[PDB]
């Protein structure tokens, strides 16, 4: 079917210069190469944050400590205030 | 990974996670001040316990 065959061959061929052989695109005056594989190759990381979100920041946990390892001047005040709270108990 | 046919970073971020697969060790740091807290605890507790065990029969 020369209807079918010639329509389908032009259907394959006129984008075959756009996809198979990298001859840019004869009918399009803007180019096709510096849009998706060059400019928006950083597209999703122009859609997300670069260098913290996509590099993902393997970050060390900020180390919190115990109560500064001082169990004298605070525990005896706790025991005196506990005398006070038991006088309230 | 094979969902993204345009992979290009999944090896990068995968080896980034496997790089930081030893994330950070935990904090079992207290073994000196915490034993002092329970030392005061056992101190005042046995004070109370001996006093009430005396004063009950008293």
């Amino acid at each position: 079917q020369d209807l079918y065959l010639r329509e389908l061959k032009d259907t394959k061929l006129a984008p075959s210069t756009l996809q198979d052989a990298e001859g840019n695109v004869k009918p399009w005056n803007p180019p096709q190469k510096p849009n998706l594989p060059e400019l928006e190759l950083q597209g999703p990381e122009a859609l997300k944050a670069y260098t913290e979100q996509n590099v993902e920041t393997a970050h060390v946990a900020k180390e919190s400590e115990e109560g500064e390892s001082e169990p004298i001047e605070e525990d005896w005040l706790v025991l005196d205030d506990a005398e006070e709270t038991k006088e309230s108990h | 990974r094979s969902v993204l046919k345009n992979t290009s970073v999944i090896d990068k971020i995968e080896s980034y996670v496997k790089q930081y697969k030893p994330v950070k060790i935990d904090a079992s740091k207290q073994l000196q001040v915490i034993e002092s807290f329970e030392k005061h605890a056992m101190t005042n507790a046995k004070e109370t316990e001996s006093l009430v065990s005396k004063e009950l029969k008293d």
